[PDB]
RNA sequence: AAACUGCGAAUGGCUCAUUAAAUCAGUUAUGGUUCCUUUGGUCGCUCGUACUUGGAUAACUGUGGUAAUUCUAGAGCUAAUACAUGCCGACGGGCGCUGACCCCCUUCGCGGGGGGGAUGCGUGCAUUUAUCAGUGGUGACUCUAGAUAACCUCGGGCCGAUCGCACGCCGGCGGCGACGACCCAUUCGAACGUCUGCCCUAUCAACUUUCGAUGGUAGUCGCCGUGCCUACCAUGGUGACCACGGGUGACGGGGAAUCAGGGUUCGAUUCCGGAGAGGGAGCCUGAGAAACGGCUACCACAUCCAAGGAAGGCAGCAGGCGCGCAAAUU
């Protein structure tokens, strides 16, 4: 029976408002979708005019954009490390809209070699699991090599970003609303966004 | 100076700001464009707005709003909230009986870019109405004259 | 139906482009 | 309150309507449909109050249930279908068409036109958009979506519409020294030759248009309805050419009529 | 089997109330022991737990299995019938046609 | 006839209790939303049993329970434009990415330039996210359209398993309709905003801000804009141009009586808008209701009872009671 109209509230001068007429339908609000993770609930909840939302009780995968590669990609949700609205929202692990979270960097990773030859971190080091090498090393025409190799102008990650990679997990934001359309869709976090972010989760430890 | 003063990032969502970068096009800062509009009837985006660093997404020239309907003026009494001014309306309303005028004011609290510096207690300013931008703001100031005692 | 109609709105629209980049080329001439 | 309303009361119908005070509390209410409720004839109301085949609403729906009525070429079985400007209404059982058309004042005229002329009709374009895979559509003041419209036809032209496929004939543009007619405001039914239309952004537009007789008067944008391209009309106008009397000439033209006729 | 029944008041006896007298329930549509005048229309309504007692008018048993003796009312006459499969499906998968 | 299904029952009618920038009136806006129905359009644009699929359940038959209701239970059948599922074909392809391979120019060494193409993966008529470029439009879009990379809700989005009339010439076609589904177009509205206008009272002068009061940021919720709500932050916001509070035998207006001119009073009352259905509150269904000739409680009143329970809502039309100076036919 929660209700979102105006006329409950106090007037700009400050006086109080009488009730003319008693709560509307029209008027009416829902409880919160606290969207949790973890596998997928959704229940569907019918709206005015007949139409449907999509309330995400749970959701553990979304659609995050590499937005400086073009590169999205349907990736597990991990964790929630940082609420602008309240911290209270990160306790409880609760995925909204704008909420920070580390998602999984796999199906980045496997783009990522596969423009093979990203930036060299730590890749002479004692590993090097069989059956993925030809993904990296493979045997190319000398076309299809040239264009590899023009394809390695481009290859620049950021140090952040790198760190991440390694770590297996990516920073990320979510762009969509888990509690209106049922999804909990967003962006790889890069730049200055994701040095801001960085010092905010730093300095909320 | 530092936009960003809030617990979330401010910015642009138009602009994409992290494209990939090149180290020969780095020449000490990565460059940010600016995302700006023309609102229409004729009013000219301040310099400020083109070129500044501010980040308010109900700015007429660089945020979500639109400018439709009653374009009306004032005269600023108070600047003491974010981003919000309280103008008043003054005019004479006309009692037939008596064949005469009482004057009366109405209080408008509009929007104010930061855009607009340099805007004084006395100055006149043209707003046009937007959609609801909070409780008791649904007018963005558009334009302003300074008064004549500004020195 | 649908491609006989977008087949005659292509000719019109050949038609049409071609007679106003005539008229540009006939004010550039100015 | 609660959902849509479906009475109109008698006496706030359209009063172009020309209904009485005493003949019930309801007037028809027009269907949704094609035009707006105060800008329509619903058919009841052609077919009783100003053709006079009927002398009940019964009858009304007696005549229109053997299918003897069409609207624009198709059959309308709706007494209360909404039909308004530009229409075309054929009766083949007693063998008339008429159009429907505004007087000078502003009431919808029993117009008689031919077979020929009822072949056609002609629409103001409301909107014009791109959509679905890049195909232009055009929607007309009847409702009438067509896709693929000539790119030179734009908003407030005016676009003949063959009946039986519905698709654009011919087009005059909205501009300075066509003939137009006004179908809302004051100077409704109305029909002269636009001479100058002033610009308001972020407002109405304003259209002066003078008469054939000399006169001038204005409306907003949106009640011009172009007629023709100069000053011929693409269709037949009624009795009066959509010059308005003033009270003094039209009591003059009544007195000599009367002296003339008996 | 026991299929249900209704206590010394009438009330019928329903499947999932797991108690042994009577519940008031907000019955909708779908569910038994009411029938909705309106669509959406639900009713608080008295029914009687599923458990068996003393406590009852009626107790409504079907045979599931057979015994050895016919019971005199019961199994010793037939229902002649009528109303066959009407859907041509159940006409054809009756009397075991091809679809040829 | 019944019964299932579909639609309506949210209109109309009544009443004027609440309600003092609230309702309402004029004016604008939704470029900030929803929209059953009507009308026009889209409706082989998916590239991997169909000559028709599945299980039920009514009506009906039969057995019953309760003092009692428009209460229903058990059993035996049977349908769909109810419910659910689901395909050929369009279908040949084309588009983008991936490129097993093939030449020419050529310091025949040391490189770089152009066309065909097969393992494979996604295409779409919608949704969500990110990015790019700039068909049509506006005063103005972060509009429309386009391209790319993905996503695509078990409580799953469309891409017809529906129905009547009329005629035909080798293992094929087809003309009129009815109904239904998706999307677009605002027909009909609804909901929210803008501007200005409301009676008496200061024996009401300061009010609001703990429990949102004014604004900012992020979100939640909602059909959407919005302190609507939440977290954090700022200390704001209104007021003698009368705020705030109180009173009103105050629903507002079109309008009515009176009126030389100016005015004064009335407007419950048939038209428009609002509100309510004994008082509150919460919901289902639905396009649309916080519906009451719908449901669920409590409060007040009240009906039947076999005392176990069941059933209520005339400010609808008549008609009673009561109240009164005061108002008609079951």
């Amino acid at each position: 029976g929660i209700s979102r109209d105006n006329w409950h509230k106090r007037r700009k001068t400050g006086g109080k408002r009488k009730p003319y007429h008693k709560k509307r339908k029209y008027e009416l609000g829902r409880p919160a979708a606290n969207t949790k993770i973890g596998p997928r609930r959704i229940h569907t909840v019918r709206v005015r005019g007949g139409n449907k939302k999509y309330r995400a009780l749970r959701l553990d995968v979304g659609n995050f954009s590499w937005g400086s590669e073009c590169c999205t990609r349907k990736t597990r949700i991990i964790d929630v490390v940082y609420n602008a609205s309240n911290n209270e929202l990160v306790r409880t692990k609760t995925l909204v809209k704008n909420c920070i979270v580390l998602i999984d960097s796999t199906p980045y990773r496997q783009w990522y070699e596969s423009h093979y030859a990203l930036p060299l971190g730590r890749k002479k080091g004692a590993k090097l699991t069989p059956e993925e090498e030809e993904i990296l090393n493979k045997k190319r025409s000398k076309k299809i090599q040239k264009k590899y190799d023009e394809r390695k102008k481009n290859a620049k990650i950021s140090s952040l970003l790198e760190e991440q990679f390694q770590q297996g997990k990516l920073l990320a934001c979510i762009a969509s609303r888990p509690g209106q359309c049922g999804r909990a869709d967003g962006y790889v976090l890069e730049g200055k966004e994701l040095e801001f972010y960085l010092r905010k989760i730093k300095a909320r430890k | 100076a530092d936009i960003q003063t809030e617990r979330a990032y401010q910015k642009q969502p138009t602009i994409f700001q992290n494209k990939k970068r090149v180290l020969l096009g780095e020449t000490g800062k990565e460059k940010l464009p600016r995302y700006y509009k023309n609102i229409g009837l004729g009013f000219k985006t301040p310099k400020e707005a083109i070129e500044g660093t501010y980040i308010d997404k109900k700015c007429p020239f660089t945020g979500n709003v639109s400018i439709r309907g009653r374009i009306l003026s004032g005269v600023v009494t108070k600047m003491k909230m974010q981003r919000t001014i309280v103008i008043r309306r003054d005019y004479l309303h006309y009692i037939r009986k008596y064949n005469r005028f009482e004057k009366r004011h109405k209080n408008m609290s509009v929007h104010l870019s930061p855009c607009f510096r340099d805007v004084q207690i006395g100055d006149i300013v043209t707003v046009g109405e937007c959609r609801p931008l909070s409780k008791t703001v649904r007018f963005n100031v558009l334009k302003v004259t300074k008064a004549a005692g500004t020195k | 139906k649908n491609k006989e109609e977008a087949a005659e709105y292509a000719k019109l629209l050949a038609k049409r482009m071609k007679e106003a980049r005539e008229k540009r080329q006939e004010q550039i001439a100015k | 309150a609660r959902g849509p309303k479906k009475h109109l009361k008698r006496v706030a119908a359209p009063k172009h309507w020309m209904l009485d005070k005493l003949t019930g509390v309801f007037a028809p209410r027009p269907s949704t449909g094609p035009h707006k409720l105060r800008e329509c004839l619903p058919l009841i109301i052609f077919l009783r109050n100003r053709l006079k085949y009927a002398l009940t609403g019964d009858e009304v729906k007696k005549i229109c249930m053997q299918r003897f009525i069409k609207i624009d070429g198709k059959v309308r079985t709706d007494i209360t279908y909404p039909a308004g400007f530009m229409d075309v209404i054929s009766i083949d059982k007693t063998g008339e068409n008429f159009r429907l058309i505004y007087d000078t004042k502003g009431r919808f005229a029993v117009h008689r036109i031919t077979p020929e002329e009822a072949k056609y009709k002609l629409c103001k374009v409301r909107k014009i958009f791109v959509g679905t895979k890049g195909i232009p559509h055009l929607v007309t003041h009847d409702a009438r979506t067509i896709r693929y419209p000539d790119p030179l036809i734009k908003v407030n032209d005016t676009i003949q519409i063959d009946l039986e496929t519905g698709k654009i004939t011919d087009f005059i543009k909205f501009d300075t020294g066509n003939l137009c007619m006004v179908t809302g405001g004051a100077n409704l039914g109305r029909i002269g030759v636009i001479t100058n239309r002033e610009r308001h952004p972020g407002s109405f537009d304003v259209v002066h248009v003078k008469d054939a007789n000399g006169n001038s008067f204005a409306t907003r944008l949106s009640n011009i309805f172009v007629i023709g391209k100069g000053n011929k009309p693409w269709i037949s106008l009624p009795r009066g050419k959509g010059i308005r009397l003033t009270i003094a000439e039209e009591r003059d033209k009544r007195l000599a009529a009367k002296q003339s006729s008996g | 089997r026991i299929s249900g029944g209704n206590d010394k008041q009438g009330f019928p006896m329903k499947q999932g109330v797991l108690t042994h007298g009577r519940v008031r329930l907000l019955l909708s549509k779908g569910h038994s022991c009411y029938r909705p005048r309106r669509t959406g229309e639900r009713k608080r309504k008295s029914v009687r737990g599923c458990i068996v007692d003393a406590n009852l008018s009626v107790l409504n048993l079907v045979i599931v299995k057979k015994g050895e003796k016919d019971i005199p009312g019961l199994t010793d006459t037939t229902v002649p019938r009528r109303l066959g499969p009407k859907r041509a499906s159940r006409i054809r998968k009756l009397f075991n046609l091809s679809k040829e």
